[PDB]
């Protein structure tokens, strides 16, 4: 198999910038095909035969490359262009794809508006307890959380989820959720989430008492 | 006129097989290879196999050999892929496609959501996420609605029957160790407006025919 | 909204490497039978030693061959021309005859 | 079971013609194309022609058109090939061949040895090949039997009425410039056993009804 | 004629090895290529039909491939049964045509010939003709060369050779050159010999005799 290696994995870049995505190959390839996949949609073939645009594709896009090294290049980005881009080869059996490069918008740094939400009265009636820590409207995506229950660094008790970039703000929002049975929840009292981020210059903590 | 209609989203248990259809129009299936392609959630595209619809001749990737049967019905102009002895690893979006070294264009199907889990259908348990009645941030306060222990995807969520749109963040769902999904949706609000205006989250789970409306109030 | 033709080169032609221009098939050498995006025209079939030529190749239609002789095309195998059975075996009556598209048909004489 | 008995070996002079039969059994001739094939001595196979015995319809290779004519006798279930105005060039093995398809041959006849020469029948003149009295020891001790000036093929040869098999080498016959064949057969023997054991070669030429037995002893 | 061209002409291999025989065609013949096996002194057997399709009652080790102009027969592990001539044949166009055959030969250690010489019999000299016989026995490879020397005279056109097939046991060859001359030439000369050149000797070997 001709294994395709796409670099970089991701690219936070701003509107109007020149972007160059590479796709390296483990053996020589006669022609290279690029696709644009937007979230929750089928991949759109975007470039054929290394360099040929697909019909209805802007002139700013361009593909290039020879043997084992190929590059997609976008002369000035626009909001339509923000998606994952995959490379493929089918000329040598079997067909193989690259692992994709996700292009994301570059914006000024923004610290998260952090909030904490306790488990509801109704939740405690059931017997499970789910504490919620919210990080809202921030940039970049790179952020991390440490749940401290009476100054105890907890691990494997929580799960995160992160939104996609807002069309308006181009910010992210994240929600980590500490889930524990009422047995563990009653016995402890102080609950907190230590939030580290580039835009803070210092760890920010929000907390509650039971 | 060129189209590739795929079958509806399937929810199945481990071990059970699934046959995915892919109906083609606006071109000759026989011209070139029809291939199927796997895409795990937010992940690589994996080529599964190909069929020469003129011949009926299959070829597969080693990973799926013994486990996938691609087939075609030229008369009907539709291709199929049977995948057997399923695992949670096979939770993926399955794509039907056309391409080859003898034709310039490539066309792709819409895709089929195939989920694999032992869990059976379940309505959610909705919970409020009330604000600290402290106005610490100053001008703007945050309010939320928790959606826990449901199956399968998806859940739609709106606020005040879709009246509040700006400031809203409905998150991606997360698979728990229990095998059930769990999601939360949140809205930023003016802290001055908390007392007067009551805030209702609207939760719809069409697979279990459950519609839920729950209030969110301070303290 | 979109047409059968739309996006594609007409029959008798094939699309070029450049993804736009339509090149014509060569009468006799190759052919193309439908609005298409073929990178090349299909090679015209040449009739086999055990075949008869019913049509010659155009640019829009492939050569039409047939077994003829006293032979027939078998479908389950590769599509090749086998010799027809002359007669029905004992206990069986001839009900169909040797065609290029079929061997003789035998059926029981309602015995056994 | 399917079989194809061909006629006996024919010995013919130049100009004279020959009709070769090929008797078919275990199937109806009419259900199979029949072809004939030439094979020159230790040489390539040449397709001569084909006949559809239902039709009586012949196809030939242009090379042989006018020289070879193929026919069937459906009633007898035997195919024939007539071969005319013969030359020494036509010295060959002629094979009768069968197929349910025109394209290839599923069964083959045993073949017919057709020899073309002006020379007439002749019994051989057998001669001994005695071991040299000066030569002894070495790798081994060798003894032989010369078969010279006979016609036509074949000759069968055995040793001590077939008692000695191991160490024996009966050669291919060779056409001499005289127009007569010539063969030699040889046996390796222990040099210590030459004195006690007398060695007899047995020569059979069935065409001339000649059976010969000759001794081999040192001189 | 469509010309079928088979390579190699011969193939020295041992049992247990793979063999790949190729058959080129001068013009494309689609799949219409058929392989046959002819064993020495026997009628040919169909091995494979339509390039790749196997025939019942034939070992699974035999297998075919190809299309258009290039086709290959393959024997996954040879056996003594399999050492024979192999022909390819096309059925796509009249006239049907065969390849020239590839002969498989057993490959074995070099073996020098046990050389022996045999004079003409007393009985032959009565008739008037005289045939001297030089025997080369149980050797390998087949490639061997003989020079008849009568009183150190390199003779030409006076002799004929014949060679056996590979021994079913030894896989060796044996050869017999026969110098034929009338009494007139035979009596007048006295010393008779055959110089035998061969790979397994490193030096031409000569064996000889005198009259009476």
């Amino acid at each position: 198999d001709i294994q395709l290696t796409q670099s970089p994995s991701s690219l936070s870049a701003s509107v109007g910038d020149r972007v160059t995505i590479t796709c390296s190959a483990s053996s020589s390839v006669s022609y290279m095909y690029w696709y644009q996949q937007k979230p929750g949609k089928a991949p759109k073939p975007w470039i054929y035969r290394t360099s040929n645009l697909a019909s209805g594709v802007p002139s700013r896009f361009s593909g290039s490359g020879s043997g084992t090294d190929f590059t997609l290049t976008i002369s000035s980005l626009q909001p339509e262009d923000f998606a994952t881009y995959y490379c493929q080869q089918y000329h040598s059996y079997p067909p193989t794809f690259g692992g994709g490069t996700k292009v994301e918008i570059k914006r000024t740094v923004a610290a998260p508006s952090v909030f904490i939400f306790p488990p509801s009265d109704e939740q405690l009636k059931s017997g499970t307890a789910s504490v919620v820590c919210l990080l809202n409207n921030f940039y970049p995506r790179e952020a991390k959380v440490q749940w401290k229950v009476d100054n105890a660094l907890q691990s494997g008790n929580s799960q995160e989820s992160v939104t996609e970039q807002d069309s308006k703000d181009s910010t992210y929002s994240l929600s980590s959720t500490l889930t524990l049975s009422k047995a563990d929840y009653e016995k402890h009292k102080v609950y907190a989430c230590e939030v580290t981020h580039q835009g803070l210059s210092s760890p920010v903590t929000k907390s509650f008492n039971r | 006129q060129v189209q590739l209609v795929q079958s509806g989203a399937e929810v199945k248990k481990p071990g059970a097989s699934v046959k995915v259809s892919c109906k083609a129009s606006g071109f000759n299936i026989k011209d070139t290879h029809m291939h199927w392609v796997r895409q795990a959630p937010g992940q690589r595209l994996e080529w599964i196999g190909r069929i020469d619809p003129a011949n009926g001749n299959t070829e597969y990737d080693q990973k799926f050999q013994g486990r996938v049967t691609i087939t075609v019905d030229t008369s009907a102009s539709t291709a199929y892929m049977e995948l057997s002895s399923l695992r949670s690893e096979d939770t993926a979006v399955y794509y039907c496609a056309r391409w080859g070294t003898n034709v310039y264009f490539a066309y792709w199907g819409q895709g089929t959501l195939v989920t694999v889990s032992s869990a059976s259908t379940k309505g959610p348990s909705v919970f409020p996420l009330a604000p600290s009645s402290k106005s610490t941030s100053g001008g703007t306060a945050a309010l939320g609605c928790l959606v826990k222990d449901y199956f399968p995807e998806p859940v739609t969520v709106s606020w005040n029957s879709g009246a509040l749109t700006s400031g809203v963040h409905t998150f991606p769902a997360v698979l728990q160790s229990s095998g059930l999904y769990s999601l939360s949706s949140v809205v930023t609000v003016p802290s001055s407006s908390l007392g007067t205006q009551t805030y209702i989250c609207n939760v719809n789970h069409k697979p279990s025919n459950t519609k839920v409306d729950k209030r969110v109030e301070p303290k | 909204r979109s047409s059968p033709s739309e996006g594609l080169c007409p029959p008798g032609h094939h699309i070029s490497e450049d993804g736009r221009d339509c090149i014509s098939c060569k009468y006799g050498q190759d052919y193309s039978t439908h609005w298409n995006d073929l990178l090349f025209c299909l090679r015209c079939t040449r009739c086999d030693s055990g075949e008869v030529e019913l049509s010659p190749c155009t640019t829009t239609r492939n050569t039409v061959c047939q077994c003829e002789e006293g032979t027939f095309r078998e479908e389950d195998s590769p599509e090749m021309c086998r010799k027809c059975r002359t007669g029905c075996p004992r206990g069986m009556v001839k009900v169909g005859d040797c065609t290029p598209w079929s061997d003789i048909e035998c059926v029981h004489k309602e015995s056994g």
